[PDB]
């Protein structure tokens, strides 16, 4: 589970340098990321996408969505 | 969450005896990776993961923020 604010922290703090970071998804959703030495499990789908991308994407979760 | 979250935590897990893993569980709340940026303070926890690792170590969330 992986929101703006936190994906927003690293960035801002330096520890996601550059335009593209590793990012596990799991069923098919932004799960987490993963920077250099950190472990990945074998059954984690793990990408490189880019960062600007990835903030669009959580930016979603971040709008009202109405429902009956 | 405060900055002293994070070394609350580590020291109780620890004293504790319990591992990353044993907190994290499935991790569909929290990844291991995620609890050991917590614990350095390299990220902040939010409210839901503070409040999960909380019951995890057996202690209510207003311990871990002194009643504030």
């Amino acid at each position: 589970m992986l929101y703006i604010d936190e994906f927003k922290e690293a960035i801002d703090k330096g520890y996601i340098l550059g335009d593209t970071v590793a990012i596990v998804r799991k069923n098919g959703k932004i799960f987490d990321y993963v920077l250099p030495h950190e472990k990945v499990r074998d059954d984690e789908v793990v990408t490189v996408e880019r960062v600007e991308e990835v903030m669009v994407e959580l930016d979603k979760l971040e709008h009202h969505h109405h429902h009956h | 969450m405060l900055k002293d979250f994070g070394k609350k935590i580590k020291s109780l897990r620890l004293e504790k005896g319990l591992t990353k893993e044993a907190v994290c569980l499935d991790e569909s709340q929290l990844s291991t990776r995620q609890l050991t940026r917590i614990e350095s303070g390299q990220s902040t926890p939010t409210l839901n993961k503070a409040v999960y690792i909380a019951g995890r170590l057996g202690v209510t969330l207003g311990y871990l923020t002194d009643g504030e």
